[PDB]
DNA sequence: AGATCACGCGCGATATCAGAATCCCGGTGCCGAGGCCGCTCAATTGGTCGTAGACAGCTCTAGCACCGCTTAAACGCACGTACGCGCTGTCC
């Protein structure tokens, strides 16, 4: 059976890192469980913060908000200017 | 010919830790630590208001949060054979809880 | 402003955690130690203010960063 | 199965605390160290085979465990999840 | 009239420690570990099975759990003006991470 | 009796005589990873309808602010005692 997970997407960014370095089965699955976990965090903490603000919809304010809480200052800056980023290409196309 | 009555050191410290541990109210004025909030909070967000439960409830938390870091820092104080608490001892009550690095 | 919690103050919270005898310099770092968790906890409390589009600080926003926090607060409309 | 906290052979301890960067260990560090992973392995085996009951397995999967490391507040990555 | 070459106590347990946080292989081993696993699952339920993968995860996370409590504990132990751990420096560690009573 | 020189003893540093453990260099076989192929399921495209959320107006509650008293509490100072810290020796 179809069993998903993040392997082809993370190589993808390996490769556009470093393009000259692999992943081992067992460091491609800890990556697979870290994306999960992030995605986890960050899905759960825009979930109570709609249900805080009596929303019914999970919008990108939310995902940023959520963002901004869970993860530190550094890495809490640029991933939001990543999203931003992306997002405004998403809606210019 | 006269003497005070000063009661030998330590002493007072027993009847004020047990004075504080029976009561519940906050031992940090109300007014200081209500300024040092909103001094920190304007770090963050400028003209920013805060309904008075909230400079309580950041009181409370606060409060309880250092009390408990005085039981664990006084736990480790008492392991080094002392009964002084030294920065050295919140330090390590810190470290192992977790909170600093 | 930091130094409105007094000696005093850290002494009371030191005895009802239990502490007979405190150093001299134990004030400081419990002055930095206070600082540091009151950042923290006020950085969650106006982010979910900020969220929230409001300029006012509610105790519900404190206790959804206490809650974030792993330190439930209960008394405060939980 | 009888006596196996004692298959938590005393060099094996003193790897695990190496690893820690100890450099002395004291006699009774043992048992207590045996004590506190028995205590460990209780909690962790508890949640998970309380996942795997509620699953209606008779098979512990490593998910499970994963499952209630997460519960615990350990997250465990590798081994899926 | 000759003597061996003993190394003095202290730097075989530093090439140890160099060693064993250098590399990332199991440090208990495989067999005892999954008895002592099943023998503590068998006062749960009985009849159970496990998946390899479930063992190793278990001990994975056991082991991690414990070298971290080693670490804790030797900061304790130094805190003490010590060297050596002792029991009571594994009950402090557990006792300020709130894990014991 | 004091100063200088020579010899002996004690301490520090380097070397060394070794030998021990680690790291490194090379060859080798492997199996784990990367890649290509085929199939299909899940994502994309297009369209609808409905309600969730955005926005404007109004209300009034609560936050802010200010003043003035009073008085609990902080601050300051001093004496001293007992606790921290260093040094030392013994035993395991």
């Amino acid at each position: 059976t179809r069993k998903e997970s993040y392997a082809i997407y993370v190589y993808k960014v390996l490769k556009q890192v470093h393009p000259d370095t692999g992943i081992s089965s067992k460091a491609m699955s800890i990556m697979n469980s870290f994306v999960n976990d992030v995605f986890e965090r960050i899905a759960g903490e825009a979930s109570r913060l709609a249900h805080y603000n009596k929303r019914s919809t999970i919008t990108s304010r939310e995902i940023q908000t959520a963002v901004r809480l869970l993860l530190p200052g550094e890495l809490a800056k640029h991933a939001v200017s990543e999203g931003t980023k992306a997002v405004t290409k998403y809606t210019s196309a | 010919v006269k003497k005070p009555h000063r009661y030998r050191p330590g002493t007072v410290a027993l009847r004020e830790i047990r004075r504080y541990q029976k009561s519940t109210e906050l031992l940090i004025r109300k007014l200081p630590f209500q300024r040092l909030v909103r001094e920190i909070a304007q770090d963050f967000k400028t003209d920013l208001r805060f309904q008075s439960s909230a400079v309580m409830a950041l009181q409370e938390a606060s409060e309880a949060y250092l009390v408990a870091l005085f039981e664990d820092t006084n736990l480790c104080a008492i392991h080094a054979k002392r009964v002084t608490i030294m920065p050295k001892d919140i330090q390590l009550a810190r470290r192992i809880r977790g909170e600093r690095a | 402003n930091i130094q409105g919690i007094t000696k005093p103050a850290i002494r009371r919270l030191a005895r009802r955690g239990g502490v007979k005898r405190i150093s001299g310099l134990i004030y400081e770092e419990t002055r930095g130690v206070l600082k540091v968790f009151l950042e923290n906890v006020i950085r969650d409390a106006v982010t979910y203010t900020e969220h929230a589009k409001r300029k006012t600080v509610t105790a519900m926003d404190v206790v959804y960063a206490l809650k974030r926090q792993g330190r439930t607060l209960y008394g405060f409309g939980g």
